[PDB]
């Protein structure tokens, strides 16, 4: 019995490719289209909710997860995989943060520690990469707002602005052309749904896009008050009403 | 049982090479080239970013250069993630050198264990080897300013002037051609950028698609200091130098 | 082709280990269906007993999980029990360790973490099951949620599986469309389970005997299987309407 | 590739005869027992004539009343050695005695299947094992890779072991002095040798009751071949 | 292909064929049945006599779990005794914890669950076994037959190895005839009938006949083997019915 | 606090000549002060003509005694039956008794 | 063990270690050397309690020569004196601590510095000008703090020692059979014969 | 762990993983070593594709295991440093506990016998290096070379050559080293280690190493000047 | 063919064929032969030999006083199974003070050796047993092969050419099992079973090696000299 696959199964070819890397790139391509702009007071992520069943609740199901109060994540490819990075990117906020400073990690940091969880699956005995590619949106006090992308490789790089999956090449051409640095964060939001109704197909409204944002301070979503330091989390997920909101004025 | 789907990425080929190895400095040799150049009163490290789209935030960024302690830096060719492991195991040897000894880790030494781990890789534990190849810029009070290159075999040398990644086959020649003892760091400057401007596989070289250090003694007497360049002072020493 | 043999990528950025994990769902030959009534949370699924020398009432797909938890599998028995023993050993340790007692949902996605390893991880295969967990959480209501080889899992309105699947669940979204309602409008869980069956006798056009039928039943605060005896009154019911 | 521990059709473990294929290649060793003594002789066998012949030790002592010649990839005989050595020591310091040289070769040849997937491979060496105990008497024994060991009268190992084995088959007989054996095992190391025998490429060594085992001195030796081409012309 | 060549590898049809090997071992071995009764089980197998000079009554291949199961089992012999080996030592943990005996369907779960962990890895081979067993508990008597996948479920009556379908279609006739229920001392009298009708399909070599039993009234709900006038008893009643 | 040993009396006697040897003990069994055994043997037969025992506390004795035994069984099967010799017997009982030279055996030991 | 002392002067460094090996009521040796060489240019003195004593010493000085093979260089007695200090510091949080009390004496060749560490048991590392363990330290502290000055010569640091050695003659209970003295300068390490 | 035996016999009796080992250090850089009456010469070839070297900080051929014992290597680089790092804490852990430096036969023992130990150990495979160790026993005036190999093999040698082009080498040495006489003196042992080596080099410029061994730790390392005086000399008295 | 890489994986017809190979090793070893009768059981072993110059490799192992066994295939795996033995009879006496059964002997030998064909990177034992003995049910004898699989029997044989020893024992079992309080003649009969399975060779002083166990009489071994009696 016992693990026995204690060499790596991501290898270097001939050619100087790691195979299980590119592959993985390919389910990411396969993934839904999703997507991150940077403004100057702000930063949005939004995917569309690809519903396997009209009878699945697609609300039980979130794409777009909170990391920390200020940093928030979204990805293209498989699921499951992205499922319990979050949980591990959580956790690790925490024991090699958090429990040690006593303060929330600033946006590259926690980029970082997930990167380097996706590098030890390229690396390590008796396992494939992860299938996933995430976009990381966060802001803190010292950097200000960033949006970063993280690869199965474990590499990531920051963006103004960029889209991964499905129709990412599209996606990124439509937003080299509206991206400018003056942006506020209300038109950088109506920017990703013009950038996002062209990779979608079917319904396009609030019940079948997942969007969320980075942007001031919310007191009434901190749950307490009588400390006047702490004033809330900056990630706010977008209701399926704000969001309708939005599409009438579009 | 698992046998079936081991690779065996630790042994010799019959010509007695190590496959892995030879497939990782394959990998490497697609990266984008990074140059460094010793000089007599200083060392320049310069590096050129992979394939730049217009939407990437570039003052905020780094994938070529990065600080390991305050006089020693590395310039990385290949796979980032796997850079990134290495750099904060060297980090953290820097660090354990200076609590046992009170003394600054000397340049070779903190090479020699990096490198050994790459060699560690190559030899048993049945996994790939890092792909990556670093160029080593430092400066301690023994050898002065030092320039080394590590590879994912484990073996590392010292240079006077050298590339790593792409190209390096062309970009050794034209610093071979231009390069002599008595140089100084500005001149060393002014040959990276010059090595680079000819061996990039792009357009044309500008600031957004570059990365830039200096180690200098140019602090205020006897003293040793990192300029990690930000792009405003890359765009005005690529103009200064007259590239754009 | 040893990409096919083991959970690692193929060129085209599949796991085809996952993919016949999903084939062997099907290898009993047994369709599932599960609804939500206001109070309730009702599922059904088929029970074959060919031979004549087994007894039939050691033979289920359904389990009882905790005291508020029920689950019903696709698959061959032997996975489906390892997941149960799992789900079981998983749910009392929650209580034990948070002090009170696990959501449908939360246990689903521990059991889907679960089957995401065996995607990931190479010594391990995955298990050839589909999972359907039942519940009246004491927040969410009336819940269903799914896991699937893959590690996927998502909450439900109604829900079917197995070979006709694909028949129940065009059934059920059709009958959604004219209710316009996200459950059964009912009252007792009686009726609930009484239109789970006539839905399914539609889609798959089958009658039903009472050994042919396997029924469990999720209230607040208990789950509960019926027996023989309370699924013919149920099977009377249908047929004197 | 296949399992390290696996059985051929015939019933054979795959590694274990491979290793008595690199033995076959081995430089020659031969052993003799007698009433007087047992004798061990090698062939050298140095590769260049720079190399200088002396440091080529073949022949080893395990304990004062054991001694030990090897044959095949004699890099892998100095764990058995020192295990050899250890396990006659602490004997020797459990029960204040010298131990059976049976129960040594024993020890020694437990080693032998302690591989797989413990050590990586089965040992490319064999052992000839010669000694003597006031139980049994002087003994010779023939330790392989395979875990078996037989006592012989006398055995030949190495490359021209099957030529040797033939000729000592002839020779022995049970009323052989330790001279007679000496010149024996010279006689028949000559014969199979490539390179010409003399003191410098061949070693001789024996174990007596009274003195113990002994390597000879290249002057000791080289009086005995010179007494040994003497009595061949004789006749 | 190549996807039998490892155990825990799905076929494209999402099949382990490792297993379905391991149910060939199964069905070349010799044959097994089990019996429920009104209140108890019986259990009954083939012993081949492949020689004179093996020794009667002595190579006994029935066995006991706790002191009210009976294990019995057809094809590699060594592995439904490591099968056993395992069923006593989860036995014993649970009386020890619990301190009532374990359960008969407590107890099938644990070697069910034992079996199909032995289907999860390939480092390990399935077993190469199925296991007829059962006994008395305080719910009453219950039947059960494991297969090498770690299938199993309850049963009225059960037969595995090469004389399978002989038995089953013998088993039918008895759960149609009785349906009231069969008693311990007459399910005895059917094991050795069912025995000696299922050796047909394995005739070169004669054979030697052994049962068991556990029934709360005949044994008080302990298992004992049948033996003297017995089993001399219910061989008879065998030979009579062949002829 | 649980005390591991006791006292179990009793006294034992060896003399040696010049062709044989004796070996000597009484058969009282004690604690404290009453009387456990009138008749309880601490001198053993332990094969190859070694006669031994061990005095002091009785369970100490019973377990040396017992692995010297089994000492000497393993002798014959790993030395082709060879007799164990009474000078190579004391020296394996050093090792049995040093052993637990950390948690000693209270006796004292004759062979 | 008992007494050693230490005395930094202008151009060397001076360590008196004395020779007595006590044990019960028994003299056992009176002609001991309580130092090993470190490096060419580094000694250590050392006290404390008994097979602790050497066995660190030896250990250290195994461990100096190691890192002078290796990098082909002479460390600093600065960083001797720091990696020694962190081997005690881990020690006396171990289960069983080197009670061990040292003196390290050196030369640094790049600085042209004598330079004199003082490290107890615990790991409690001091840079002095002058130095001394156990009761020594009761007398010769004041005595040095009157008649040490910073510029003094080798021979003026040796007739200051030989007024530490004289006193503690006179005022220890203790018969400790003299001192072995070594200088420790540019030129390297080099014993007193005639004290 | 990663466990897999690597190292394995085939069909033929060979282990194919240490004769691979063995091309390694055919493909690796000459080094030569010549024992005299009086000492031992350390000769080792640098290839010159290599300009723009900076020779004050790049790793020396030949590395001091003791003040007494050196070790000149061929093969690969890295694995090298793993032997040698050893070999360097087994000198200084034998002075400490018998209180007496290595010999040089233990010494080269020592770093054969982990050669050999990753010819049969599971998850790794074998040094692709073969070394040459010189040096003198403590208190003793007898000069010392031995080899080590891949396999695990040990050998004296009055004087030997590994590496690339090493068969030629040895040819060259077999002829013109005479047993009865020695080379008497420092300066016949380097000419006729710099002669060896100039069969083979390309160039005497910064091309050849060489490392002079005498008794009692003297051991010294001659420049780039020293070294051409030589190749100067043999030059004009070859034009004959 | 591709189901006999390793000891793990069956066969499309439900074969391991390690386990097979390793019970062709046995075949290729030397006969022995077993065989008791009420009081006594005995072990007739012919020893094999390298050549003329070699010893004749021992076959017959001792492992309590009342127990026993004779080998035939790979020496050094029975040399680990017999110290099996040697453990589980000594732990039977140091315990329990019992003298352990030869049925449990049996039945711990078959789950040793069943462990080595259902995990990877282990291999099946290349070697068969006959184990004698006397317990408190009287005289045993016990066939154990590698598969797993331990039978009790009045008589047996296995090695090369074995079948010539068991058809013998096999017409002969009514004389041999009533030879009651007379050690010789089961030998005798022993010998004789033997003699059987010999082609061309025949069965001198130092070829032979007999065992015997019984009611008043220790497990013994006759080599040399001793066994001259019986030829
Ligand atoms: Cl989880
Ligand atoms: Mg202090």
């Amino acid at each position: 019995m016992t693990d026995r696959y204690s060499f790596s199964l991501t290898t270097f070819s001939p050619s100087g490719k790691l195979g299980q890397i590119d592959y993985a790139l390919t389910a990411v391509k396969q993934g839904v289209t999703s997507l991150g702009i940077k403004a100057t007071n702000g930063v949005v992520i939004a995917t569309e909710k690809k519903s396997s069943s009209p009878l699945a609740m697609s609300e039980t199901l979130s794409k777009v997860s909170l990391l920390t109060p200020d940093i928030g994540a979204v990805y293209s490819g498989m699921g499951p995989d992205y499922r319990v990075l979050v949980d591990k990117s959580r956790k690790v906020a925490h024991t090699s943060y958090k429990r040690i400073y006593g303060e929330y990690p600033p946006t590259k940091l926690l980029v970082s520690e997930v990167a380097k969880i996706m590098q030890e699956a390229t690396q390590s005995g008796g396992v494939r990469p992860f299938g996933v590619s995430l976009l990381i949106a966060g802001h803190d006090e010292f950097n200000g707002f960033s949006l970063y992308q993280v690869d199965p490789s474990g590499s990531y790089f920051p963006w103004k602005a960029t889209a991964i999956g499905k129709g990412s090449v599209a996606a990124k051409t439509f937003l080299e052309k509206r991206w400018n640095d003056e942006l506020e964060l209300e038109d950088a939001i109506h920017i990703a749904l013009l950038t996002l109704k062209e990779s979608v197909e079917g319904e396009f409204n609030g019940d079948t896009i997942e969007l969320a944002i980075i942007g001031d301070e919310n007191p009434d979503l901190l749950g307490y008050t009588g400390i006047p330091t702490d004033k809330g989390p900056r990630f706010r997920k977008l209701t399926s009403q704000e969001i309708n909101d939005r599409l009438e004025a579009l | 049982g698992s046998r079936r789907y081991d690779s065996r990425t630790t042994i010799f080929s019959p010509e007695g090479r190590l496959y892995q190895v030879e497939y990782a400095l394959e990998s490497i040799s697609h990266a984008g080239t990074a140059i460094g150049i010793m000089a007599s009163d200083g060392i320049v490290l310069a590096a050129e970013r992979k394939v730049t789209s217009t939407l990437l935030e570039q003052d905020t960024s780094t994938e070529k250069l990065y600080k390991l302690n305050d006089k020693i830096a590395v310039a990385v060719a290949g796979l980032t993630a796997d850079a990134e492991i290495l750099i904060n195991t060297a980090r953290i040897h820097a660090q354990n050198y200076l609590k046992t000894y009170n003394e600054d880790i000397p340049v070779e030494i903190l090479v020699r264990r990096l490198s050994d781990i790459k060699q560690g890789y190559t030899q048993h534990g049945g996994l790939r080897p890092f792909g990556v190849s670093f160029i080593y810029a430092g400066y301690d009070d023994r050898y002065g300013y030092q320039l080394y290159t590590s590879n994912p075999s484990g073996n590392y040398t010292g240079w006077k002037a050298i590339s790593v990644g792409a190209n390096t086959s062309a970009a050794q020649t034209l610093l071979q051609m231009d390069y002599k003892d008595d140089m100084k760091v500005d001149d060393a400057i002014e040959l990276a950028l010059k090595t680079l401007s000819k061996t990039t596989d792009s357009s044309a070289l500008t600031y957004d698609r570059l990365e830039f250090a200096t180690i200098r003694k140019g602090a205020n007497d006897g003293e040793v200091y990192q300029k990690i360049f930000k792009p405003q002072e890359i765009k005005d020493i690529l103009v200064k130098t007259g590239i754009t | 082709g040893y990409d096919r043999h083991i959970t690692i990528f193929s060129p085209e950025g599949r796991l085809y280990q996952v993919e016949y994990a999903f084939k062997a769902t099907n290898q009993t030959n047994i369709n599932s269906l599960a609804v939500r009534g206001k109070d309730c949370t009702v599922v059904i699924s088929q029970k074959k007993v060919p031979d004549k020398l087994l007894d039939p009432t050691t033979v289920s797909y359904i389990f009882c999980i905790s005291r508020t938890i029920g689950m019903v599998v696709n698959g061959p028995i032997p996975d489906a029990r390892n997941a149960a023993l799992r789900a079981k050993a998983e749910a009392a340790e929650f209580r034990y360790k948070y002090g009170y007692d696990m959501p449908c949902d939360v246990l689903a996605k521990r059991m889907a973490n679960l089957s995401q390893i065996y995607t990931q991880r190479a010594y391990m295969r995955p298990l050839g099951v589909i999972l359907t967990f039942v519940s009246v959480d004491e927040e969410l209501g009336p819940s269903i949620y799914k896991t699937d080889p893959a590690g996927y899992y998502v909450g439900y309105k109604a829900t079917a599986t197995g070979p006709k699947q694909q028949e129940i669940t065009t059934n059920l979204e059709n009958h959604f469309k004219k209710s316009k309602i996200d459950h059964i409008n009912e009252e007792s869980w009686e009726k609930v389970v009484e239109f789970a069956i006539t839905h399914m006798i539609d889609a798959l056009g089958t009658e039903f005997s009472k050994n042919d039928l396997e029924v469990g039943v999720a209230t607040k605060d208990k789950f509960f299987t019926l027996s023989a005896e309370n699924i013919e009154e149920r099977l009377v019911a249908i047929a004197e309407q | 590739d296949r399992g390290v521990s696996t059985f051929s059709p015939e019933g054979r473990l795959f590694q274990v005869e491979y290793s008595l294929e690199a033995i076959k290649l081995g430089s020659t060793a031969i052993g003799i027992a007698t009433k007087e003594g047992v004798v061990l002789g090698v062939e050298k066998r140095a590769t260049s004539p720079l190399l200088e012949s002396d440091s080529i030790e073949k022949i080893v002592e395990i304990d004062r009343h054991i001694g030990c010649a090897m044959s095949g990839l004699t890099a892998d005989a100095r764990s058995m050695i020192e295990h050899a050595r250890t396990a006659a020591v602490t004997h020797n310091l459990y029960y204040d005695e010298d131990i059976n040289v049976e129960s040594l070769t024993q020890s020694v040849c437990d080693l032998a299947l302690r591989f797989g997937e413990l050590m990586s491979r089965p040992f490319g060496v064999a052992l000839l094992i010669a000694g003597h105990d006031a139980d049994d008497g002087y003994q010779l024994f023939h330790a392989e890779p395979s875990g078996t060991f037989y006592r012989y009268n006398a055995k030949a190992i190495g490359s021209g072991s099957e030529g040797a084995q033939a000729e000592l088959l002839n020779e022995w007989h049970s009323s052989l002095t330790l001279k007679e054996a000496e010149l024996l095992v010279l006689k028949i190391l000559k014969q199979v040798m490539e390179e010409k025998l003399d003191e410098n490429n061949a070693q001789l060594s024996c174990i007596t009751k009274q003195d113990g085992f002994k390597i000879y001195d290249n002057e000791k030796t080289a009086e005995l071949i010179k007494e040994l081409k003497e009595k061949e012309a004789a006749e | 292909t190549g996807y039998d060549l490892s155990n825990s590898v799905f076929s494209p049809d999402g099949r382990n064929f490792q297993v379905e090997y391991a149910v060939k071992a199964v069905e070349n071995g010799t044959t097994s049945i089990g019996i429920k009764c009104n209140d108890g089980v019986v259990f009954a197998v083939e012993k081949l006599i492949t020689s004179k000079l093996l020794v009667p009554q002595k190579n006994v291949k029935i066995q006991v779990v706790d002191r009210h199961i009976g294990c019995v089992y057809s094809g590699l012999i060594p592995d439904g005794r490591h099968l056993v080996n395992r069923g006593r030592e989860e036995a014993a943990s649970f009386k020890k914890l619990y301190k009532t005996p374990i359960p008969i369907p407590a107890f099938a779960d644990r070697l069910g669950q034992y079996v199909q962990a032995h289907t999860l890895y390939n480092s390990v081979r399935p077993f190469g076994v199925s296991t007829i067993f059962g006994g008395v508990d305080k719910n009453g008597a219950h039947l059960y037959m494991l297969e090498p996948s770690g299938s199993y479920w309850g049963y009225k009556g059960a037969a595995t190895g090469k004389g399978r379908q002989s038995a089953k279609a013998e088993l039918e006739k008895l759960v149609d005839h009785h349906p009231e229920g069969l008693s311990a001392r007459e399910a005895v009298k059917q094991a050795a009938k069912i025995i000696y009708l299922a050796h047909e399909d394995n005739k070169e070599k004669d054979f030697e006949l052994e049962i068991s039993w556990c029934s709360l009234s005949e044994t008080n709900g302990l298992h004992k083997f049948v033996k003297g006038d017995l089993l001399q008893e219910a061989i008879d009643f065998a030979q009579k019915e062949i002829n | 606090q649980f005390n591991p040993y006791g006292d179990n009396g009793g006294t034992i006697l060896g003399i040696a000549g010049e062709d044989f040897a004796v070996l000597a003990g009484d058969t009282r069994n004690i604690t404290d002060y009453s009387i456990n055994s009138r008749y309880e043997p601490k001198v053993f037969d332990c094969g190859d003509n070694i006669v031994m025992s061990a005095n002091g506390f009785a369970a100490d004795g019973d377990a040396l005694v017992k692995r010297f035994k089994n000492s000497v069984k393993w002798y014959h099967f790993d030395h082709n039956d060879k007799k164990l010799s009474i000078n190579s017997a004391a020296r394996n009982i050093q090792h049995l008794l040093y052993g637990k030279r950390f948690f000693p055996y209270y006796v004292h030991t004759i062979i | 063990m008992d007494i050693i002392l230490g005395i930094r002067v202008q151009d060397s460094v001076i360590l008196a270690s004395s020779k007595a090996v006590t044990r019960g009521i028994s003299v056992l040796k009176d002609s001991d050397d309580k130092t090993r060489q470190l490096s060419p240019h580094t000694l250590m003195s050392f006290a404390g309690e008994a097979g602790d004593t050497v066995q660190f010493a030896e250990y250290i000085q195994a461990n100096i020569q190691l890192y002078s093979i290796r990098e082909d260089y002479e460390l600093s007695p600065q960083a001797v004196s720091s990696f020694v200090r962190q081997e005690l510091a881990k020690s006396i949080r171990s289960r069983r601590p080197y009670q061990v009390n040292v003196l390290i004496g050196g030369y640094d060749k790049k600085k042209n510095k004598p330079e004199l560490y003082q490290i107890d048991y615990l790991g409690t590392k001091v840079e002095l000008p002058y130095g001394a363990h156990g009761y020594s330290g009761f007398y010769t502290f004041s005595l040095l703090d009157h008649h040490y000055r910073p510029d003094m010569t080798t021979e003026e640091g040796l007739d200051l020692l030989k007024l530490c050695v004289q006193e503690l003659e006179k005022r220890m209970p203790m018969d400790f059979k003299g001192v072995i003295v070594k200088i420790v300068d540019k030129d390297g390490i080099r014993q007193v014969d005639d004290f | 762990g990663y466990d897999r035996a690597l190292s394995i016999f085939s069909p033929d009796g060979h282990i194919f993983q240490v004769e691979y080992a063995l091309e390694a250090v055919k493909r690796g850089t000459c080094a030569v070593g010549v024992k005299g009456k009086n000492c031992v010469v350390l000769g080792c070839e640098r290839r010159s594709t290599l300009k723009l070297q900076d020779t004050r900080i790049t790793p020396s051929k030949v590395s001091k295991i003791d003040s007494h014992v050196v070790l000149s290597f061929s093969g690969l680089n890295a694995d090298s440093r793993i032997l040698i790092e050893k070999a360097r804490v087994e000198a200084q852990s034998h002075r400490l506990t018998l209180e007496d430096p290595v010999t040089v036969e233990y010494l080269t023992r020592y770093v054969a016998g982990v050669q050999q130990r990753y010819t049969q150990s599971g998850g790794v495979r074998p040094f692709g290096v073969s070394t040459l160790i010189a040096g003198f026993d403590p208190r003793d005036d007898e000069p010392k070379l031995y080899q080590t190999e891949p396999s695990g093999i040990y050998s004296s040698w009055s004087a030997q050559t590994i590496g690339r082009n090493s068969k030629t080498v040895r040819e060259f040495l077999e002829k013109n080293y005479d047993r009865k006489e020695p080379p008497a003196t420092v300066e016949e042992c380097v000419k006729l280690t710099v002669r060896s080596l100039l069969e083979v080099v390309q160039t005497g410029a910064k091309n050849i190493e060489i490392t002079v061994v005498k008794p009692d730790s003297d051991i010294v390392a001659l420049s780039s000047e020293e070294i051409n005086q030589y190749v100067t000399q043999i030059e004009q008295e070859k034009q004959e | 063919n591709n189901y006999d890489g390793d000891t793990v994986t069956f066969s499309p017809t439900g074969r391991l064929f390690q386990v097979e190979y390793a019970l062709e090793a046995i075949k290729q070893g030397s006969v022995t032969v077993g065989l008791r009768s009420n009081t006594h059981a005995v072990l007739v072993a012919l020893k094999r030999n390298a050549d003329e110059l070699s010893s004749y490799q021992k076959k017959i192992i001792k492992c309590d006083e009342h127990m026993g066994l004779s080998l035939a295939g790979l020496a050094p795996d029975a040399r680990v199974l017999s110290n099996y033995l040697r453990q589980q009879c000594n732990y039977s006496s140091l315990v329990f003070n019992r003298k352990l059964a030869v049925e449990r002997a049996g039945h711990l030998l078959c789950d040793k050796a069943q462990k080595n064909t259902q995990s990877y990177g282990g291999r099946p034992y290349g070697v068969g047993l006959l184990i004698i003995g006397y317990d408190k049910s009287g005289a045993h004898l016990l066939e154990f092969q590698p598969s797993g699989n331990v039978t009790e029997l009045y008589g047996t044989a296995i090695g090369a050419r074995s079948q010539g020893a068991k058809t013998y024992l096999e017409r002969t079992l009514d004389t041999f099992i009533k030879i009651d309080g007379n050690p010789d003649e089961l030998i005798k009969a022993g010998v004789e079973a033997i003699s059987q399975s010999l082609r061309d060779e025949s069965l001198t002083v130092d070829n032979l090696s007999i065992a015997i166990v019984g009611k008043d009489t220790p497990f013994t071994i006759y080599d040399g000299e001793a066994v001259a009696k019986y030829i």
